[PDB]
């Protein structure tokens, strides 16, 4: 037995072919009913490419798919597919029912708007992410459906659960595991009421441990969705060599950080962000790198901006079409125009020439009372310098997705930043400097180290190294003030389900004339392990002999950008 | 009427991105202290409650 003559009757709102197109089955193909009704209505997924869900998407409710063999000759089966649409479906009163502005700022599914089951999708999640609500049971139940005037009207069946939150999450990078644990309270008010978050949080790592308590204001004003974000915090870090993984425990620093902070909408894919942040490093035995004031402290205060521009395809995970755009610009106030001393004379000042006969003056060979000898205490004018921090930053970062060819996917990605001073004879600022290398890990730690991910290489293998050898401070780190990256990826899903999100990925990279990368990795998304990826890169470049890395793995879980 | 599914655990769970009023997301600030598509121990200990 084979097919014949698939042919389709009383559809008028879309023409024969597209539908045909749509059913792709051709005459000759042996019969498979269990085909033609998946064809027909796939009722195993929402999202299925199927006709009863491609007439219910655009709003025609009432539309119902039925097929009835008209003959069997030849060995062959013919049929009439048959389209009963009726008219649109236009909500008309949309309620919420088993709980009232907090719910209802957040639906998707407005009054007069035409029928469309993704926005009863989106909805769903949407509640869910709320939190406060059995996420089994957000039930979208249909009243005074009148198909004689055209109209539905939609109650949300709702059970509370608590407002309250606990959360314990992982991840890896850098080579270490890192853990939160997080008390939230998604309900503040002015108690119960308002959606404002407030947040009781713990971060860890083996080398750094946060402390922070966070304010979150969604909707600020109640008219559109101005996140208001505060967080004080406090975190210890230590020296970490993230080639070795050892860690000193006597070369420690602590971060006291409050941080005010605002995001809105702006075309309207735009999104503007500022902050305010005032930290304060107090630096514990810290003579690593670039430091030499080791037992003192510094101030930052910043104003940061940022533009970005997201549009990317529907799954967060695995896009398939779009850009996204970053452009970031953190900027600290001019204290040098306003202070009047001199950054380039210091070192010739009797305050900051070593001492120790009593308070003489010393080259350690006492030099007598000349002022003008001595050395120059390198910890105390540094001190002097980097009292409070003087830097202006600026970061570029472009995400552009495509489709090649089939299911095929390629994105680019191209990110520059740059970090300086005012003055130049202040000197550009020891923290808040670029990390370049390895699995890539976000900014958890609070001292601005962003740390850029380029597979293949060791973590924190690239970023630049003292290179002065008398120096007793060769081969430690002190960071990079400027870097570009350029990378290519080509993936391939497996499958798109929403348990689980699998793709493979083949990878091109080149970071700093920069140091190229090239490898291929799997990555597996699941909502509750989460986003697990394992990566093997091979490195045509050096991290005396001009011999290439090689081979280097990675395995890194969360999106470590 | 063709209604939705009894469970809706699956609708929360798939992925989408920032509509035109959800919160806006803030890139220029410090770290929330949150590994965003982290390991999430909760869904972990209420999942296997759910399969008891």
């Amino acid at each position: 037995y084979y097919f014949g003559n698939i042919k389709f009757l009383g559809n008028t709102v879309y023409s024969d072919q597209q539908l045909n197109r749509y059913l792709g089955i051709k005459k000759g193909e042996t019969y498979n009913g269990v085909l033609l009704e998946k064809r027909i209505a796939d009722n195993t997924k929402p999202d299925g490419e199927d006709i009863t869900n491609l007439y219910q998407n655009n709003g025609y409710l009432f539309s119902k798919i039925n097929a009835v063999e008209v003959k069997t000759v030849n060995d062959t089966i013919d049929f009439e597919i048959r389209i009963t649409e009726g008219p649109i479906a236009y909500f008309n009163k949309i309620y919420v029912t088993g709980n009232d502005h907090v719910i209802y700022r957040e639906l998707r599914t407005k009054p007069g708007n035409k029928y469309s089951k993704e926005e009863l999708v989106r909805t769903i999640r949407e509640i869910g992410q709320l939190g406060f609500f059995d996420p089994e049971s957000i039930k979208p139940e249909f009243r005074n459906v009148d198909p004689a005037a055209g109209t539905v009207d939609i109650e949300y069946q709702l059970v509370e659960k608590g407002s309250s939150q606990v959360e314990l999450q992982g991840g890896y990078g850098g080579g270490g595991f890192i853990g939160t644990l997080g008390l939230s309270f998604n309900n503040f008010s002015a108690p119960m009421g308002d959606g404002q978050k407030v947040a009781l949080r713990l971060q860890g790592s083996t080398y750094f441990q946060t402390y922070s308590l966070s304010f979150s204001e969604p909707w600020f004003g109640g008219k559109k969705p101005v996140q208001f974000s505060s967080s004080i915090s406090y975190s210890k870090q230590f020296n970490y060599n993230y080639s070795s993984r050892d860690v000193n425990r006597n070369q420690s620093f602590n971060i006291f950080t409050v941080q005010v902070g605002l995001a809105k909408r702006l075309d309207d894919y735009f999104v503007l962000s500022q902050s305010v942040s005032y930290q304060h490093y107090d630096l514990n035995n810290y003579y690593t790198g670039l430091f030499t004031f080791g037992n003192g402290a510094s101030r930052n205060l910043a104003y940061t901006i940022g533009l970005s521009r997201s549009n990317k395809g529907v799954n967060p995970i695995f896009p398939t079409y779009g850009s996204e755009f970053s452009i970031s610009a953190k900027v600290t106030p001019p204290y040098s125009l306003f202070n009047n001393i001199n950054y380039g004379d210091l070192q010739n000042q009797k305050e900051y020439k070593t001492q120790y006969n009593p308070g003489d003056y010393t080259k350690t060979v006492s030099v007598g009372s000349d002022y003008k000898s001595a050395d120059t205490d390198v910890g105390k004018v540094d001190q002097k310098k980097y009292n409070w921090l003087e830097y202006y930053k600026v970061k570029f970062k472009a995400d552009w997705y495509t489709k090649i060819y089939g299911k095929l996917v390629l994105r680019t990605l191209t990110e520059f930043g740059f970090l300086g001073a005012y003055d130049q004879s202040r000197g550009v600022v020891p923290f808040e400097r670029f990390y370049l290398g390895g699995d890539g890990m976000a900014n958890y730690s609070m001292d601005g180290r962003e740390t850029i991910q380029l597979r293949g290489y060791p973590n924190n293998s690239l970023t630049p190294i003292i290179e002065d050898r008398n120096s007793s401070r060769y081969g430690q780190q002190i960071g990079a003030t400027i870097y570009n990256k350029f990378s290519m990826e080509l993936r391939y899903p497996i499958t798109l389900k929403s348990s689980a999100s699998i793709y493979a990925l083949t990878f091109l990279e080149a970071g700093s004339d920069l140091n190229r990368s090239a490898g291929a990795g799997l990555r597996v998304f699941m909502p509750a392990f989460g986003l697990l990826g394992i990566d093997f890169g091979y490195g045509f470049d050096a991290l005396t002999t001009n011999k290439a890395n090689g081979w280097e793995t990675h395995f890194i879980i969360g999106q470590q950008f | 009427v063709k209604s939705l599914d009894s469970n809706t655990q699956k609708y929360v769970d798939m992925q989408f991105e920032d509509d035109r009023q959800s919160t806006a997301k803030n890139t220029v600030m410090y770290s929330d202290q949150t590994i965003k598509y982290g390991t999430d121990f909760v869904r972990i200990f209420k999942d296997v409650k759910k399969l008891l």
